[PDB]
């Protein structure tokens, strides 16, 4: 999974 | 007790879509990070369905 | 592997035309709706021009 | 007079299950969104129990 911290 | 997990974004890995998803903090902890990830994944019904638009960001 | 993706109807904006096309799972997936889209977009070949008629 | 309704994917929720099915147009409309859905509330006579194998 590809994924970005918010 | 609160967990204070973070949501985080997750690409569909559908080569015909390849949206960016805004996962819930439990959805967030869940993600297995060694293996694909697709819309149909997602527990945000608004949201868990490659045919459904990105989310703002 | 199956992606379990909706088939959704779009709208041609070709003000002459104005017909309803319903998409497949593929198109379904890779159409950008804050772009406009026309009859000719549709990969469905029954249903891929104005001059046909919408589907029954 | 088409209501131009999707062709939607849903998930039994049947812990025993858990199959998805491709559901008409009408029955897409007639989901409640409210209320747990199985495999048995599919009008489709060809995917309509659990028993069934999920659709290619
Ligand atoms: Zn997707
Ligand atoms: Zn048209
Ligand atoms: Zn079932």
């Amino acid at each position: 999974a590809r994924t970005k911290q918010t | 007790e609160n967990m204070y997990v973070n949501k985080v974004w997750v690409q569909c890995e559908n080569e015909n879509c390849l949206k960016w998803r805004l996962l819930s903090s439990e959805d967030s902890a869940k993600v297995d990070h060694d293996e694909p990830w697709y819309c149909f994944m997602n527990t945000d019904s608004r949201y868990n369905n490659c045919s459904i638009s990105e989310e703002d960001f």
